[PDB]
């Protein structure tokens, strides 16, 4: 339209991948512009994913603590404990609102140029950004970086209205706690969200096609103990089970139609809300790739080479829309790296050392290979385990759930995988991550002085168990 | 330059890495690395 | 019954490091015997120290949340938040009892012989344990290992009766929240315990000779910031002051005379309870060290060499009866590697990598050197900082207090000290320690992929800032 803009790097999308790549590109002296179609920045991580659902599990956690037996049993005693869901929700949003302001502020600081509108490649060096009032902005650029992220994989036959039938993003804003509630899918997203409303007073049942809870690449042992723990809290699961369809009815209630994934024990669960959590797919709608001759992965992703280059060399792609785990830190990482690459630097990323975390309570975090991957691979390994019931910090806080499982290669004692089910798993898994990028051995990590008493100490004791054959406290 | 264990276990075997060489990540002399110095002693 | 036994190692004490060496030794195949005078095992850490105090810091923190604005701002509304000290104290005794139970049980599976009684070294190869009632028990042993721990440092002309003038012990068992509390000494134990009762309703002032709160080695700038925070919570401090004496009044109260350390602007402070903690000292009485020609050093610790042996080669001392931080994780490691050395191996420990941690909230933790240790060493450094205010998980959690500060050697990017004030600090410093033991440089941490969203990211961001000029989120 008006007056064409000039850029080195044009970043499409403003989520975790996009906003750091833009700032990094900036920090490196690139006339960077970042286009985002939405009102606020932060993409999905910040606005309808990570941060909300986290702010929400945090709150929902303290509630169950205060309403349950935990508090009364540690001296703190309340008359009654009601829940003010709107006040709770407001907490979450204030956090999000504050963070999204930050990103914008981070942009000014670095002289990143934020263009608002639904961008789309209209040249090998041009993208058109169009606001809905028909306004338009053309950037003439040297490189284009795509970070259009992802969307909900929708369930065919079941239409999400975002009211009584919802996705991640509607379950984050429930205007009230449902009585009964079903979750199609027991992945990290589903499990987390279900747990929130469970903790709040909802009777929650997840239905999964596969035979385990937690996502892919989770250890089957820690998955099963994990599921078991949720089952105790009140969560119910219906594994190896497919839905035929679900039906809305007179009085509002929803009727989902379940049946064995293989055989057929046709049953019918009836709830008040139905969260559909079956996956999430890359998002490239109207980017203009069909016309530049860029074919997609058969799963909707962009084929990029080692330096994150698409079939068209000056056009890269990174984050949810490209292969690898759909994680935020994972995108930030490709984001930075890809740019440092344009800059003329080396682009190595080790996808084995990318921590995975589920933030329920207890947390589940892991990094490296699981037992099943190590077998399928043909690798001779050994395992050491230290339960939190034996960890002092843990026992002292009356929170003794889970264990830390370490996988070390049988001969070189090289740590091949660390898996933590328990309190403080999310922050523990980073220490692991580190050790793993070092080619640590269970011995090395055991000779490190971990402070007492900490959750960490059980991470130490599990390697002590894997490299010597038994620990001191267990 | 030496993973904890690599160093600890050189010491126990009254020798250092000036001989054997490094490997693994930040050119840190590995325990794998040291073990090989270790086995080269016996072998020898 | 009371009849000789023999062993390869006999260990005096069953504190950390005393009992851990006992267990370790047993598992390397020494016939070991652990003598302990108290009715329970675990030492001071487990009975009147670390564990019990962690139980209260954690319980009283959940009070300060339910009985303040926190819960309310999370939408957890509650009628009345009443305290039941009996019951909060009843969960702490619980933890301790369960934990000391555990040790008794470990000693059974590792076949460690437990002898109850006060042990005296009657000869280079003999220890004599005297029970409550004169009943004696002799032990002829190859090695004897001293781990008799530490005791309270008493304050010039003031007597702890553990009722109204208490030490750390007494403090952990107050019978009601004291209306006004005075604390002599703003070291770790100090702010820790003062903070528990300040959160439970008490009015605590902490008087300290030195110009900074938190113990020795704490970093000046984070000490100042730590102080600042604890002030806004209600914790009152009196720095560069000296207590000249205390007098116990008629109605029950206590009167402390305080005064400027420097000059002497005298003044009195009444209070209902005085907590005396100016320090701890190596405890070594009735051990028979004298008649053996082991002299102590002037601070009273047993001088040992590199393998932890005293002037008498088969007599080793470890734990806080010897030099180095009086910490539980330091005891445990010397315990471990002391016995490993008696069993032939290598005995090296690098005291520059043992963390420190203050379990208040915010937490404070560090490892490596401080700005002032570096500055007086003639070492050139550079600094990197990141406020938890700019951290995603802390912001989302309505917990944004503090910052991470890493010190790196100017020219070699090599990490020299790491310092954390903020949520999760205690666990975070363990990552730190792992990075130090690997002689890791700033950049090494910055490359590692930390899960999102987590506190640990602060730790990554601070290194990145120390290495490359600036971080991403700040
Ligand atoms: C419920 C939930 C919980 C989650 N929890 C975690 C977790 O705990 N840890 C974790 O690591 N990950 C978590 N994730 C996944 C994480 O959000 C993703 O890995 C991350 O959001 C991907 O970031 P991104 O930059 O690839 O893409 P996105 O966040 O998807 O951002 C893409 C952005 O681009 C915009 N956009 C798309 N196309 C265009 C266009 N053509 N023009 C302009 N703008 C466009 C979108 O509007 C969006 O802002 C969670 C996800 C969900 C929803
Ligand atoms: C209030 C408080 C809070 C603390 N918090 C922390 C913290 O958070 N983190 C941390 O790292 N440290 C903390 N400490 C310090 C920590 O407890 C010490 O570092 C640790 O206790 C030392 O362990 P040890 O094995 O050296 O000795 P000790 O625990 O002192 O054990 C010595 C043992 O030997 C017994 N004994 C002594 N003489 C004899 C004898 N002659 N015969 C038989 N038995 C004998 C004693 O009865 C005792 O069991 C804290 C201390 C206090 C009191």
């Amino acid at each position: 339209a008006d007056q064409p803009i000039d850029a080195d790097v044009t970043v499409i999308g403003s989520g975790p991948g996009g906003y750091v790549a833009a700032i990094k590109a900036a920090q490196l002296g690139f006339k960077t512009v970042c286009i985002e179609k939405n009102e606020t920045l932060g993409g999905t991580c910040l606005n309808v994913g990570c941060i909300p659902s986290k702010a929400l599990l945090n709150n929902s956690h303290y509630y169950h603590m205060a309403h349950g037996k935990d508090f009364a049993s540690r001296g703190i005693e309340m008359s009654e404990v009601r829940l003010n869901l709107d006040k709770m929700m407001e907490q979450k949003s204030t956090a999000v609102k504050a963070l999204t302001g930050g990103i914008a502020h981070l942009f000014k600081q670095n002289k990143v140029v934020h263009v608002n509108g639904y961008g789309k490649i209209t040249g090998k060096n041009q993208v058109t950004a169009t606001k809905a009032d028909g306004g338009t902005q053309v950037i003439d650029t040297k490189n284009i970086l795509i970070a259009t992220g992802s969307e909900v994989t929708p369930f065919p036959g079941i239409t999400i209205d975002e009211d009584t039938i919802v996705s991640s993003t509607g379950a984050l804003s429930l205007k009230k706690v449902p009585e009964k509630m079903v979750v199609i899918g027991a992945g990290v997203i589903g499990v987390e969200l279900g747990s929130v409303w469970q903790r709040l007073g909802a009777d929650v049942t997840a239905v999964e096609f596969l035979g385990h809870v937690g996502g892919v690449g989770i250890d089957m042992e820690i998955s099963k103990n994990f599921q078991r723990i949720l089952q105790k809290q009140g969560f119910k699961f219906k594994l190896n089970t497919k839905v035929t369809g679900a039906t809305k009815k007179s009085d509002g209630k929803i009727d989902v139609s379940i049946e064995a994934a293989s055989g057929g024990k046709a049953e019918v669960i009836t709830c008040d809300v139905l969260l559909v959590c079956i996956g999430r797919r890359p998002f490239t709608k109207n980017l203009g790739l069909e016309e530049l001759g860029i074919e997609l992965d058969p799963r909707g992703r962009i084929p990029v080479n080692t330096r994150f280059q698409t079939k068209i060399p000056n056009i890269y792609a990174i984050g949810d829309v490209v292969a690898g785990p759909m994680l935020a830190h994972k995108a930030e990482d490709e984001g930075i790296i890809c740019v440092e690459g344009m800059a003329g630097g080396a682009v190595h990323i080790d996808y084995n050392c990318v921590p995975s975390v589920i933030y329920t309570h207890p947390e589940v975090a892991w990094v490296g290979k699981s037992e099943e991957q190590l077998k399928e691979e043909g690798i001779e390994y050994k395992v050491g385990k230290f339960p939190f019931a034996a960890n002092s910090r843990a026992k002292t806080n009356a929170d003794t759930d889970g264990m830390v499982k370490i996988l070390g290669q049988k001969s070189t004692d090289r740590v091949l995988g660390a898996h933590i089910l328990g309190p403080g798993a999310g922050e523990m898994v980073n220490e692991a991550a580190l050790a793993l990028e070092y080619g640590a051995s269970c011995e090395d990590i055991a000779r490190v002085c971990h402070a007492h008493p900490t959750l960490s100490e059980a991470f130490r004791e599990a390697n002590l168990a894997a490299s010597f054959g038994k620990s001191i406290n267990f | 330059r030496l993973s904890p264990a690599a160093r600890n276990i050189l010491e126990k075997h009254s020798l250092d890495a000036s001989q054997g060489t490094a490997t693994g990540p930040r050119g840190i002399f590995t325990k794998e690395d040291a073990l090989k110095l270790v086995q080269l002693k016996q072998t020898g």
